[PDB]
C-alpha cells in the first residue's frame, strides 16, 4: 500500500513520510533494501503526510530516504495446527530453523474485546488434576491467575504438569509467552521440553507452541509479545473450540516495557515512573482472555513484586485483574513436599459455597482450619515440650501431619527422575480424601504413608504394603 | 427522576477509577501535576458530580436523589489524597476493615468509625 | 519460690515486648513505603518540569 | 576467543559507571528522561551487551565467554535504577559487605545474600 | 584584538556574544570593554549565526545590550614560577593581597590534558603526621592523594590547619593553599597564622607557600575555576622544577555545587537530585591532573563537605574514587568529646598492607578496628538488660573499648586557643606500642579518665597518679 | 555605621522569606526550576549577603557588623535544602527546640547542639 521515503531515525524510533497511501494508526510497515526484516508499527500521525513508528529490530545501518512499504494490516502471523512445536519471533519468523512454518491463513495481532452479549453468565472450574491447586485455591475457566516464587523452588515442573493434564482430559492446546526472557534459559526451557514429552520433533504430537520475545530484542518488539501468544490462542478458542492455556514470563516485563516505549515518545510519566496509560494497556491485553460461547483462554501469569512493595503501582495494577494466586516458597521444598504450594498464602476469588459448592466450601475451610493452629503450636511444643500439651493436642499434631503430605503428588513430565508412574486424581478424588482426614476414620496411618499417591485407596494401600 | 416527583438512586463503583482514567486524560495532554501526579483540578471532578444528590422541597415537586459512591483505599491508608477528597464531601462513611473481613464477621463494617451527619433525624421511630 | 516467679514473669514480659515491636514495625514498613515511593515521584516532577520548561 | 574453540572470561568494572556516561550523553541529545533521569533505553543498554557471553556448541566450535560485570551500590540500596535492571538480567549476585569487613572476616562475602542460579552443575565431582 | 564580538543576552551570569568576524573555540577568555574593572568571560558553547554562550568571572551589573568584547586568543593566562611564593592570587591571577604586583616571566594557560599511561610513578611510601589515627588506621604516602570527609562543623578546617604545621613546615619542598569557595574570616586566619609561623616572610624571599583566593561571595562561575588555578601553579613545581609538592584545597565540594548554579540557564536538561549532567566527567577531567608523574611528585590533601552529612549524595560519592586515603570524620563521635572526630571504622587506606607497613603494625590496627565493631554489638544489649546484667568476660570488653576510644583521641597543638591543654606529637614507634598495650592488658588497672587527651601512653600513668593524689 | 566606626547589628526576620519571594519572582521570568522550584543560585543569594558582616581593622576605623539571621523550619527538620545551605554560612547557632519550650527550658535553648566558633573566646574576664 504505496511507497514512502524514512525522514528521521532517533533510537528505537523510526518516522515515515508517505505520498498517498497514509496508513492506519497499529499498521505493519516493512523496510525495503535490508538483510532480514525490519517491521515498523504505526503508532501515531504527526499531520504533513508524516507518521512516527515503533522499530522492532536493530535500528543500524538504515539511510535517510530509504524505501519502505506498507502491507495494508498489522503484523500478520502464521496461525494454525501445525505451528506446535515450533519457535516463533513477535513477527512470525521461525527462529528454531526446523523449516518454514507452512500454513494457509493469517491473523494480525490487534483486534478488540468479546462483546458484551458474547460472554458467559454461570462461572465454571477448570480442574487440572493437581492436589493442593484443585482444592484449595481453584482456577476458574477465563480466569487469570498469578504465580509467586523465583527459580529454585520447583516451577518449570509445575508448567509441563499444567500443559501434560490440560491436554489429557480436555483437549485445548496452549501457549508459551516468554516476554523479554533470558536467551540462556529459553534454551534449558526447549532442551527439557523436548525431553518431557511435550515439544516433538518428528511428528504431529506437541502440544505447546514457543513465541520468544528475548531480552536482548528493542523495547518496541518487547511489549507487542503477549499479543503474539494471545493471537496463537484464539485460534483454539475461535476456529476450534477448545480450553486453551497460555502462560506468561512475566507479567512485570510487559509492562516494564511499556513505559520503555511510552518514554521514547514524549509522555509524561505517571505515579512512581510508569507510563499515563497503565491500566488501559493493560486492560486491552487482559480483557481478550474470556469464555465466548465457543470456547475460552484460560492465562497463567508470573509476578514479580518490586522491593518487597504490594501497593507498588504495576501489581496494584495487576492484581485488580486475578480470580486466584499460587505461591511458591522455599521453606516447603525442604520438608520434601512437591509441589512447593504454601496452602495458607495461596488464596482463590471464587472461594464461596455459590460459585464452587456447598460440599467444596465446607472442606477447603476446614483443611484450611486444621492447619493454622499447628503454625500456633509449632512454638509451645518448641519450648515448653511434648507430652505437656492436651490429649485432645495430640489430635491436632496428628490430623495437620497427615494432611500436609497428602498435598504432595508425583507429576508425570519428572518421569524418570522419580521412577515413579505420575497419577493423575479428578476433582471428586480430591473431595473424597480430605474429607476422612479431619474425619480420622484413617487415623491409624504412619505418616510417611501419606507421601507421593494418587486417590484415597493408594495411601491406603502403600501403607499395607510396608513393613 | 428528581425534578418530576419521583424518588431515585444512583450507585458509583467506583471513583478512584475515573480519577486514573482522568489523570491519564490529563498527563498526555501535559498539565501539570500534583500528589501522586494527579492534576489540580481532582476534587472539582467530583464535587459537582455529588453536589446533584439533592432533595427538593414541595414547591419543586419533593422528589429526592440519593448518591452512594464508592473508593478504594490501598492497605488502608484513610490519609490518601483521593479518599480525603471525598470524605470530605459526603454526609458520612462506612469504613470496612480488611482485618474484620478475613477473621469472620461480614459484613465486615467497622461501628466505631462510621457515622452519618443528617442521617440521625431521619429514621423510624420504631427503630 | 521468689526464684522461680521472678523468672517466670522474665518470660512473659519479654514475649510482650516482642508481640508489642511487631506491631510497630509493621505500621512503620507502610509508612516507609508511601515516604519512599513519594520521593521518586518528587524528583521525577523536578526533572519533567525543567525539560519543558526550556 | 568463543567462536575458535578457545574460551575467555571478561570482567567489566564497573557497569555503573557507562551507565553514567550514557546518561550524560541522552540528555544532552535531549531524548526524554524516565526515572533517576536515565534515559528509556537504558535496559537495552546492559541487555545486548550481557546476552553475548555464551557457551557454544560441538557444531560451532566449542568456545566460551563469562562475564563478571561489577555494580556499585550506594549504603546497601540494591532497589535503586541500575541496580534493579543488572540483578534481572544476570544469573547470580555476589554480595559484598562492610560490616563484615572488620569483624575479622575477609574476604567480606555475604553467604545468606549472594545465590548463583546455576550452582551444583557447574562444580567439580568433589567440590 | 580578533573578532570584537556584541552582547545580546544577559539572563543571569550567561552572557551571549555575538562575533561578526571570527568565532572563537570552546574554552577562551574574553575581554569585555568599557569597565574600570577586568571582567573576563569565557567561551563554552557554540549557538549558530555566530553567536557563543559564555560565562562572566565576575559581576553581570551595568551590562548594556551591544557592547564590544575583544579576544586574547587563548584560555586564561595565569603567572606561575618561583615568585609566586608567599602570595595571594586571584582566579584570573591577580594580587589580592595589596602588596604589588606579581613579576614572573611565564605564564601557564589554566586548561591542560592529564598525563599519559606511560608516566605513570607506581612506587608506594608512608608518611607520618603525628596523629595516633590517621598514623595507625588510614596511614598516608608520599606522592598519594587524601580527603577528608565529613558534615559541617566536625573539624575539617583544623584537621586542615594541623597538618599544614606538621607536615609542611618540616618539609623541603613546597605547598600550595587553594581556597574555592569558604568564609573569608578562615581566610584571614590561616594568612596571619603562617606570618609569626615562619611560612609567608613579607621582606625577603624565603617563603615556602602560595595561595589562590576566591570564596563564598563570589559569583558561582568564578568558583568553578579556583580548583584549576591552584594545579596550575602546583605543577609546575612538579614537572618544570624537578621538586616535590603539597596541594591543600578547601573546599573541593564547592567546585561541583558552582557548576549546578549555571547549568539550566546553559541550556541544559538537569539529571538526578538537581545537579549538571556533567557531574563525572568535569571533576575527572580535573582529578586527573593530580597525579605523580615520573618528572616529580604530588602530595594533595583535599576538604570535602558532605552535605547535610549525607555520604550517598552524588557530590561526595563519586569523589572517593579520585583518592589513595579517606579520613572520615563523623558527628557522633564529636559530640562525646573525642577529638579528633575521625571515625575509626569508616577510614581507609591503600597502604594497609603487610608488606608495606610491617606485620606489626598491621596486627596492631586490625584489632583496634576489630575491637570497636565488637563494641556495638553490645550496646544494642545494654539499652535494655543494663550494665550490671552482662557477664565477665564482656565487661572486660567494653572497658578496653572506651579505654581505646579515649586513646585515639589527641591534643592538637592549634586546640591551644579552644581548649587551653597543651599539644602532643606523637611518634609512630609509640604509637604502635601503646596501643599494643591495652589489647594485652597491662593497664586495666586504670581509670578512663587518664586516656582522654594524652600523647604517649607514659602520660596516661603519671595522670593517674595525680587524681589518685588529690582524691 | 561599619565602614565609618561604630557597631551595628541586624536581625532577618525571616530569611525563610525572602527565598520564596526568589522562587516566585524568578519562575514568572521563565527561568528553569531547581530542587523544589528553587532556581540556582539560592546558595549564592544567602552568601553574597552573610559576607558582609565583617569585623574591620583598626587602620579602617575598626567597625564591626553583626548578624542574627533567623530561620524557620518545619516539624524540626534540619536537614533541609534552605536550612543547610545557611548553617554552613554562619561561624556558630542557637538550637532553638519545643520540648525544651514546654518541659520548662525558657528560653528553649539547646545548651548541647549549640555550637560555637567562640569568636576568640572574647566571654569576659569574670564570666
Ligand atoms: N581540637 C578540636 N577538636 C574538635 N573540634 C574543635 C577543636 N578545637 C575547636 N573545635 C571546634 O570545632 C569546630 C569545628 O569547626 P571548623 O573545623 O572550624 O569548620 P568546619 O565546619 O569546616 O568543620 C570549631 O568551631 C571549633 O570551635
Ligand atoms: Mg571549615
Amino acid at each position: 500500500a504505496a511507497t514512502g521515503r524514512i525522514v528521521a531515525v532517533i533510537g528505537a524510533v523510526v518516522d515515515v513520510q508517505f505520498d498517498e497511501g497514509l496508513p492506519p494508526i497499529l499498521n505493519a510497515l516493512e523496510v525495503q533494501g535490508r538483510e532480514t526484516r525490519l517491521v515498523l508499527e504505526v503508532a501515531q500521525h504527526l499531520g504533513e503526510s508524516t507518521v512516527r513508528t515503533i522499530a522492532m529490530d536493530g535500528t543500524e545501518g538504515l539511510v535517510r530516504g530509504q524505501k519502505v512499504l506498507d502491507s495494508g494490516a498489522p503484523i500478520k502471523i502464521p496461525v494454525g495446527p501445525e505451528t506446535l512445536g515450533r519457535i516463533m519471533n513477535v513477527i512470525g519468523e521461525p527462529i528454531d530453523e526446523r523449516g518454514p512454518i507452512k500454513t494457509k491463513q493469517f491473523a494480525a495481532i490487534h483486534a478488540e474485546a468479546p462483546e458484551f452479549m458474547e460472554m458467559s453468565v454461570e462461572q465454571e472450574i477448570l480442574v487440572t488434576g493437581i492436589k493442593v491447586v484443585d482444592l484449595l485455591a481453584p482456577y476458574a475457566k477465563g480466569g487469570k491467575i498469578g504465580l509467586f516464587g523465583g527459580a529454585g523452588v520447583g516451577k518449570t515442573v509445575l508448567i509441563m504438569e499444567l500443559i501434560n493434564n490440560v491436554a489429557k482430559a480436555h483437549g485445548g492446546y496452549s501457549v508459551f509467552a516468554g516476554v523479554g526472557e533470558r536467551t540462556r534459559e529459553g534454551n534449558d526451557l526447549y532442551h527439557e521440553m523436548i525431553e518431557s514429552g511435550v515439544i516433538n520433533l518428528k511428528d504431529a504430537t506437541s502440544k505447546v507452541a514457543l513465541v520468544y520475545g528475548q531480552m536482548n530484542e528493542p523495547p518496541g518488539a518487547r511489549a507487542r509479545v503477549a499479543l503474539t501468544g494471545l493471537t496463537v490462542a484464539e485460534y483454539f478458542r475461535d476456529q476450534e473450540g477448545q480450553d486453551v492455556l497460555l502462560f506468561i514470563d512475566n507479567i512485570f516485563r510487559f509492562t516494564q516495557a511499556g513505559s520503555e516505549v511510552s518514554a521514547l515518545l514524549g509522555r509524561i510519566p505517571s505515579a512512581v515512573g510508569y507510563q499515563p496509560t497503565l491500566a488501559t494497556d493493560m486492560g486491552t491485553m487482559q480483557e481478550r482472555i474470556t469464555t465466548t460461547k465457543k470456547g475460552s483462554i484460560t492465562s497463567v501469569q508470573a509476578i514479580y513484586v518490586p522491593a518487597d512493595d504490594l501497593t507498588d503501582p504495576a501489581p496494584a495494577t495487576t492484581f485488580a485483574h486475578l480470580d486466584a494466586t499460587t505461591v511458591l516458597s522455599r521453606a516447603i521444598a525442604e520438608l520434601g513436599i512437591y509441589p512447593a504450594v504454601d496452602p495458607l498464602d495461596s488464596t482463590s476469588r471464587i472461594m464461596d459455597p455459590n460459585i464452587v459448592g456447598s460440599e467444596h466450601y465446607d472442606v477447603a475451610r476446614g483443611v484450611q482450619k486444621i492447619l493454622q493452629d499447628y503454625k500456633s503450636l509449632q512454638d509451645i511444643i518448641a519450648i515448653l515440650g511434648m507430652d505437656e500439651l492436651s490429649e485432645e493436642d495430640k489430635l491436632t499434631v496428628s490430623r495437620a501431619r497427615k494432611i500436609q503430605r497428602f498435598l504432595s503428588q508425583p507429576f508425570q513430565v519428572a518421569e524418570v527422575f522419580t521412577g515413579h508412574l505420575g497419577k493423575l486424581v479428578p476433582l471428586k478424588e480430591t473431595i473424597k480424601g480430605f474429607q476422612q482426614i479431619l474425619a480420622g476414620e484413617y487415623d491409624h496411618l504412619p505418616e510417611q504413608a501419606f507421601y507421593m499417591v494418587g486417590p484415597i485407596e493408594e495411601a491406603v494401600a502403600k501403607a499395607d504394603k510396608l513393613a | 427522576f428528581r425534578d418530576n416527583g419521583k424518588h431515585a438512586l444512583i450507585i458509583y463503583d467506583d471513583l478512584s477509577k475515573q480519577a486514573v482514567a482522568y489523570r491519564q486524560m490529563s498527563l498526555l495532554l501535559r498539565r501539570p501535576p500534583g500528589r501522586e501526579a494527579y492534576p489540580g483540578d481532582v476534587f472539582y471532578l467530583h464535587s459537582r458530580l455529588l453536589e446533584r444528590a439533592a432533595k427538593m422541597n414541595d414547591a419543586f415537586g419533593g422528589g429526592s436523589l440519593t448518591a452512594l459512591p464508592v473508593i478504594e483505599t490501598q492497605a488502608g491508608d484513610v490519609s490518601a489524597y483521593i479518599p480525603t477528597n471525598v470524605i470530605s464531601i459526603t454526609d458520612g462513611q462506612i469504613f470496612l476493615e480488611t482485618e474484620l473481613f478475613y477473621k469472620g464477621i461480614r459484613p465486615a463494617i467497622n461501628v466505631g468509625l462510621s457515622v452519618s451527619r443528617v442521617g440521625s433525624a431521619a429514621q423510624t421511630r420504631a427503630m | 519460690e521468689s526464684t522461680t516467679s521472678e523468672q517466670s514473669a522474665r518470660m512473659t514480659a519479654m514475649d510482650n515486648a516482642s508481640k508489642n515491636a511487631s506491631e510497630m514495625i509493621d505500621k512503620l514498613t507502610l509508612t516507609f513505603n508511601r515516604t519512599r515511593q513519594a520521593v521518586i515521584t518528587k524528583e521525577l516532577i523536578e526533572i519533567i518540569s525543567g525539560a519543558a520548561a526550556l
